[PDB]
């Protein structure tokens, strides 16, 4: 459907102005008339865009209602009222048993709906910021008089005009045009103003000049054009759609989720039927078959662990807040720990977007400027005379001004009315030299001359502040060839000199480096005029050369660009030692592109594209074996013509890829082409041509500063001060959270098998029911529930970003050595435990273990008010029932009381508690709470009608104290062993 | 296979089968210790049985027993349970000196035959003859159903002393010695006839203290027959028949605790 | 005591219920006190 979309786009720029108008039946001096532009809008439709069909609320609710655990409990919940039922009609039951039962397991399923609800959430309004691009209205020529329209009745043909401040109402055919420049940002992230003119000058129409674009505003001049596309038609439209549209997907963490309920359901379905069908060949009747399946069911779903999940990845997400890092969809907390690959744009996101200057030559040396927001750098020069001549005329020779009210605000992060090099001087003179206001108002600027397209530089006479001459001195800036072509002498640390060939290749070499960084590079000189040959009243002529333009001294040079953000280079190291590859994507020119590549480490020192070694070797690029090459630049005019295949092996072959000159659609194409070779994949981005690539991507990270409005909107994960080091910050979380997960789950799922054996040991032994239904909902849904979230505070084990990125099919969340643990030798350990404290209270009551055997029958006989136990006394019913209760309630201690030691083992996988030590002050909150929840579940009057729970001798307590020990040590001696020898055994058998 | 090789199959069942072999070898073990700290003639713990229960033999539905005089078969199931208990009270069951005694006739006192020890043989019990049982195949028409005190160790049953106003108000007040039993339904549309030892409505406590199955084998507990010989018929009849006593109390949630719950129905 | 061994099939349910709720609430506290190091 989108496969359209993702294509490169075709033209009419080509045309005459004259041959456009028959295509589209239209005036380029009268424009349209009112009858037909009207039957062209009935026609072709409304300018605006339609948002994608979405899914209701109700759907996305329900569907979480039948995901494995809710299904079992609905089962389970049915099977209560079924019993119920059944129970109703054939003798009256007084009881509320099945009825109540069955009303709390359904609500247990909808709250349970609720969190997994909140977890997948997806909030997307892409469409919606494309419309806020649409202006409200246009100005349209009909019937040869310009008017007002809504701007959804714009239609292909008619005659659009717009000038500086306003939106493109939508993709124009330049016709006339004066002094018009526009802001393409949107197309390809670089917000320097372009020339629109109606001559056509690049075959590729995102190049030319004649073709205006809707998503991009005019910043100044005047155009007038002819409507070529309207609404979804538009080349920014189609982005929209293909943005919108795109199939959003599972994350990561969600098919881990997945996983493990199909594991866990798996082996509840397994004992569910397996016993079953065991205990009508015991002969037992269908009317407790039901009853006994329903605690099996209760048993096995861990009814508080999705909860769990949810909860734990909030609180991860509430840290990440707090680091100015918002997660707009809480499974992305988790993705970036994933993340193999990270695709990211360079301006915006790598780059400040700021013309900054960067470098210097004067005195015949290279002197480096600092390019970082914050100024974490060092001082280059300040004591040169030279310095102070080039300094003068970087102030002097410069119309752009500081905005109004900014002196709160630092420097380099102040608006300045301006071209990017006339800010970027500017912003370089205030911050090393103080109030460049104060140079010019020392010097009265009297006449200038401002850059000319012809000229190639610009000139500026000024009253010398000096008072012992308060002369005229001469001022010039403009293309470092041209300016050398006007010079005589060179000033020299101070005084000045001829400009011998020496000196003159010393520039054309330092001209070459600069240019070679990928930087701007503009010539600065000046002239003292002679005092006798200009009186103090000599009027100059800017329009006729009035004074010499000539025999000038050349002060030095000046190099600029738009550096990386102070933390980028950090942050992409850092990503790397991880093992992540970084690849760069941006829509800008490919030597700017290169030169940042480098600059931030994406290409790595000494690291050559096929291009470096042709022109190293001097041979050519046909001759050079590409595997010799581990980087490569990718133009996107080449990229338009290879397939993804070949996309592929460029992927696989490099190690240093960069992609400039790349549209929308080909981020997306280079996303697509990661994850084609089963890469978890990030993109980084701030622009609306980011947008497509950061849907597609498993999470997508915009910049909140410096982002648009679009970008934020496709994101999953927002940096508010666009710090790039939060990246290094978000992966590490997301790692941590991984393996903290892992043991919460086992945590959870560890306490299932001592709910599980009692209900066997019932139908095998026919004796007392050891542990009720109600009993284990206090566990899952009560006294786990803050231990097991506990474990989401735990710190890293070793050091997590020295290991490469998990491989999403081989490493699981939960794996057949979880299981093996927690239900196969904890779990194991735990039952006993629980069993014991139920053989202790029965036989201290007078029912010895040895009598238990096959006595249900009789006990749970409610007309059998005289049953004898071991010491030849007789019980009445509801005598009997009270110790059987009693049981329920100190087997449920018993998990608490083992539970305590197994949340000290959970809270490692590999080190002892010895090493990683309890600073975990949650955890130590959860066994206080969690015993604290206990004991009031047991002592608190009334609790022995709502749930069954009665009061616990003290002795009672430390029945499974010896296993809660046993545990501890067991878990202990067995990681010391992993540790000892990171061979296997026990690592491959339990190693989480 | 589905998980591992051959190799590592093994491996894993002869760890499975030493582990889970060390944890039954040590579950034992705790049970053994429990099992150490406890006595032979007495639990540990008495509170829960502590307000004796009191129980009849004719095994009822749900705390009823309806049936048709006009009809055999109809009866014959609350007969079985009946014959049940009564064949135990045999005077075949109970002959010479070892391991009964012929006690008092008449309703007498207490009986110590020393601690809960085994420092000596098998404590001699009180002989009980089902021939004190008047009156009562059974009634096929109007019930002779037969009551019972559940048996606690050590306990002794205390009847209330004749200080104040009493419900069956001071007739054949045996106060020192009978354990009594009235039942009741207003609602009077009966007759009450109690049968027992000494023709008393209660219990001999010559028959305690109960010294337990493992000091007290072969031990006979006193037996209180009761007949409704009502003159009423077709209709469901609530009657409860209520034991008196320091030592014992009721619950509105136990309804065996000290006292019966009989819906007698003679639908013929 | 002889026929006076009332004490024996006796339990003191309410003060174990009193103690057994003071120390619930006094782990409940010292639990906030250790939580709240920091919030
Ligand atoms: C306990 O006493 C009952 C009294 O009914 C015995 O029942 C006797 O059973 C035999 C054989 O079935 C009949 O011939 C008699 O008529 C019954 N009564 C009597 C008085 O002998 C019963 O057998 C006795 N049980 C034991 C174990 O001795
Ligand atoms: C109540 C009692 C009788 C039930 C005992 C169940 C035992 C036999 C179960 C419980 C957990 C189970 C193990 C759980 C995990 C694994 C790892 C997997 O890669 C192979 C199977 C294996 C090794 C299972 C084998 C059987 C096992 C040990
Ligand atoms: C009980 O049986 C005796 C004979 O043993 C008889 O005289 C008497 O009438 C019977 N009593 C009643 C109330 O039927
Ligand atoms: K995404
Ligand atoms: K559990
Ligand atoms: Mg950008
Ligand atoms: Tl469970």
């Amino acid at each position: 459907l989108d496969e359209l979309k993702k294509e490169v786009s075709m033209d009419d720029h080509k045309l005459s102005l004259d041959e456009l108008h028959n295509k589209y039946g239209t005036d380029l001096t009268r424009g349209l008339t009112n009858a037909r532009a009207k039957e062209i809008l009935a026609r072709d439709g409304p300018n605006s865009l339609t948002p994608p069909p979405t899914t209701p609320e109700w759907i996305k609710f329900c569907r979480q209602l039948f995901g494995g655990f809710s299904i079992l409990l609905w089962i389970g919940a049915i099977l209560c009222f079924l019993a119920y039922g059944i129970q109703a009609a054939t003798e009256d039951e007084p009881a509320n048993d099945n009825l109540y039962l069955g009303v709390v397991l359904s609500t247990v399923v909808i709250v349970t709906g609720c969190f997994s609800y909140y977890q997948e959430a997806k909030s997307s309004r892409i469409m919606d910021s494309f419309k806020n691009m649409v202006p409200q209205q246009a100005l349209v020529i009909r019937d040869g008089e310009k008017s007002t329209i809504n701007a959804e009745f714009v239609v292909a043909g008619d005659l659009v005009e717009v000038k500086g401040g306003d939106r493109i109402p939508a993709d124009l055919r330049i016709i006339s045009a004066h002094g018009c420049k526009v802001d393409n940002s949107s197309l390809t992230g670089e917000s320097e103003p372009q020339t629109r003119s109606p001559e056509f000058s690049s075959e590729n129409p995102l190049e030319t000049r004649n073709i205006a674009f809707f998503s991009t505003n005019c910043v100044e001049g005047t155009a007038r054009g002819v409507v070529v596309y309207t609404g979804d038609r538009t080349v920014m439209g189609r982005i929209a759609t293909l943005a919108s549209g795109l199939e959003v997907g599972r994350t990561p963490i969600a098919i881990e989720i997945e996983h493990f309920i199909h594991i866990i359901t798996g082996v509840a379905v397994f004992l569910g039927v397996s016993f079953f069908i065991l205990s009508l060949i015991l002969g037992y009747s269908w009317l407790e078959a039901v009853i006994f399946l329903i605690g099996i069911i209760v048993a096995n779903v861990p009814e508080g662990l999705l909860a769990t999940v949810t909860v734990c990845l909030t609180l991860t997400a509430k840290r990440m807040a707090r680091k100015n890092c918002l997660v707009k969809n809480l499974e992305a907390v988790e993705t970036l720990g994933s993340t193999s690959t990270i695709c990211s744009d360079k301006t915006g996101t790598l780059t400040q977007n700021r013309m900054t200057v960067a470098h210097m030559w004067f005195d015949n040396q290279i002197h480096e400027a600092d390019t970082t927001e914050n100024q974490s750098g060092a001082a280059f020069d300040k004591t040169s005379a030279t310095w102070s001549a080039l300094s003068r005329i970087a102030a002097l020779c410069n119309r752009a001004v500081f905005q109004a009210g900014q002196d709160n605000v630092p420097i380099l992060k102040r608006s300045v009315a301006g071209d990017a090099s006339e800010s970027a001087l500017l912003k370089c003179i205030e911050l090393c030299c103080g109030s460049v206001q104060g140079m010019r108002d020392r010097n009265p600027k009297i006449v200038e001359i401002p850059f000319n397209s012809t000229n190639k530089y610009q000139l500026s006479i000024h009253e010398n502040e000096k008072s012992s001459e308060s002369r005229y001195l001469l001022v010039m800036k403009g293309a470092p060839e041209r300016i050398l072509d006007r010079c005589s002498t060179i000033l020299l640390n101070g005084a000045e000199e001829p400009l011998k060939e020496d000196m003159k290749e010393a520039f054309q070499n330092a001209y070459l480096e600069l240019g070679g960084l990928g930087e701007r590079v503009l010539g600065f000189c000046h002239f003292a005029l002679p005092e006798d040959k200009y009186n103090e009243g000599y009027p100059f002529d800017a329009d006729e050369p009035n004074f010499p333009t000539t025999d000038l001294c050349f002060v030095g040079l000046m190099a600029m660009i738009d550096p990386p953000r102070a933390a980028v280079p950090d942050a992409v190291g850092k990503c790397r030692s991880a093992g992540i590859k970084v690849i760069m994507v941006t829509g800008d020119h490919p030597i700017t592109a290169k030169a940042i590549a480098k600059g931030v480490g994406i290409i790595s020192e000494g690291n050559e594209t096929i291009e470096d070694i042709a022109a190293r070797l001097n041979i050519p690029i046909g001759q050079v074996n590409p595997r010799d090459a581990k980087a490569c630049v990718v133009h996107g005019s080449d990229l338009k013509d290879l397939s993804t295949e070949v996309l592929d092996d460029i992927l696989h072959y490099h190690t240093e890829i960069v992609f400039a000159r790349t549209s929308p659609q080909q981020k997306l194409i280079i996303v697509e082409g990661c994850q084609r070779q089963g890469a978890i994949v990030a993109v980084t981005g701030d622009g609306v041509n980011d947008s497509p690539a950061l849907k597609k991507a498993d999470i997508g990270v915009a910049m909140g500063i410096s982002g648009s409005d679009v970008s934020k909107q496709a994101a999953d994960m927002i940096l508010l001060d666009d710090n790039f080091a939060s990246i290094v910050t978000g992966v590490e979380e997301g790692r941590l959270i991984f393996d903290n997960l892992k043991k919460s789950i086992a945590y959870t799922l560890t306490s299932n098998i001592p709910e599980i054996t009692p209900f066997l040991v019932f139908i095998i032994g026919n004796v007392p029911l050891p542990l009720g239904t109600v009993t284990i909902l206090c566990i899952d849904l009560g006294t786990d529930m803050v231990p097991a979230i506990s474990l989401a505070y735990e710190q890293a084990e070793s050091d997590i970003m020295k290991r490469q990125p998990r491989n999403p099919k081989t490493d699981k969340l939960v794996n057949e050595r979880l299981i093996s643990m927690a239900y196969g030798q904890i779990g194991m350990i735990q039952a006993l435990g629980g069993f014991f404290s139920y053989f202790v209270i029965l036989a201290e009551n007078g029912f010895l273990p040895m009598d238990l055997i096959g006595k249900r029958v009789r006990w749970d006989d409610r007309w059998i008010s005289d049953v004898e136990d071991s010491f030849g006394q007789q019980w009445t019913y509801e005598q009997r029932k009270i110790v059987e209760f009693t049981c329920h309630t100190s087997f449920f201690i018993s998990i608490v009381v083992v539970q305590w030691a197994d949340l000290i083992i959970c809270k490692t996988r590999r080190n002892s508690i010895f090493q990683q030590g309890m600073k975990n002050k949650i955890l130590i909150f959860g066994l206080f709470e969690e015993t604290a929840l206990a004991a009031f579940l047991s002592y608190c009057p009334g609790t022995d009608v709502a749930l069954r729970m009665y009061p616990l001798k003290p002795s009672w307590w430390f029945c499974a104290f010896p296993y809660s020990l046993i545990i501890f040590l067991y878990d202990e001696m067995r990681r010391f062993i992993i540790r000892r020898s990171p061979g296997g055994w026990v690592e491959q058998e339990t190693y989480y | 296979f589905l998980g591992r090789t051959g190799s590592s199959w093994f491996k894993i069942f002869l760890f499975y089968l030493i582990f889970y072999g060390c944890l039954a070898g040590i579950f034992i073990g705790t049970i053994q210790v429990l099992l150490l700290t406890l006595s032979d003639f007495e639990p540990k713990y008495q509170d829960r049985v502590a307000p004796p229960g009191l129980s009849h033999a004719p095994y009822a539905i749900k705390t009823e027993i309806s049936f048709s005089i006009s009809n055999p078969k109809s009866y014959e199931s609350f007969v079985k349970s009946m014959h049940k208990l009564m064949d135990l009270y045999n005077e075949s069951s109970q002959a010479g000196n070892s391991p009964f005694e012929d006690c008092s006739d008449t309703p007498a006192d207490y009986i110590k035959r020393g601690d809960l020890d085994d420092s000596q043989g098998q404590k001699k019990a009180c002989r009980f003859s089902r021939m004190w049982l008047k009156n009562c195949g059974y009634a096929e028409g109007k019930p002779c159903v037969v009551a019972k005190l559940n048996r606690i160790i050590g306990f002794y049953p205390k009847p209330l002393k004749n200080t104040t106003d009493l419900p069956e108000e001071l007739q054949a007040n045996y106060n020192q010695y009978v354990l009594p039993l009235r039942c009741a339904a207003r609602e009077k549309i009966g007759s009450i006839e109690y049968f027992g030892l000494g023709g008393y409505a209660g219990f001999p406590l010559q028959y305690y203290p109960y010294y337990g199955k493992r000091l007290q084998k072969k031990y006979l507990q006193p037996l209180l027959a009761i007949q409704f010989t009502n003159l009423t018929q077709n209709m469901e009849l609530r009657i409860e028949c209520k034991v008196y006593g320091e030592n014992i109390d009721y619950s509105e949630k136990d309804r065996f605790r000290g006292r019966f719950e009989v819906k007698i129905e003679v639908k013929s | 005591e002889g026929p006076d061994n009332d004490e024996r099939f006796t339990y003191d349910y309410y003060r174990l219920r009193v103690v057994g709720l003071i120390v619930a609430a006094v782990l409940c506290v010292i639990g906030i006190i250790i939580l709240l190091a920091g919030k």
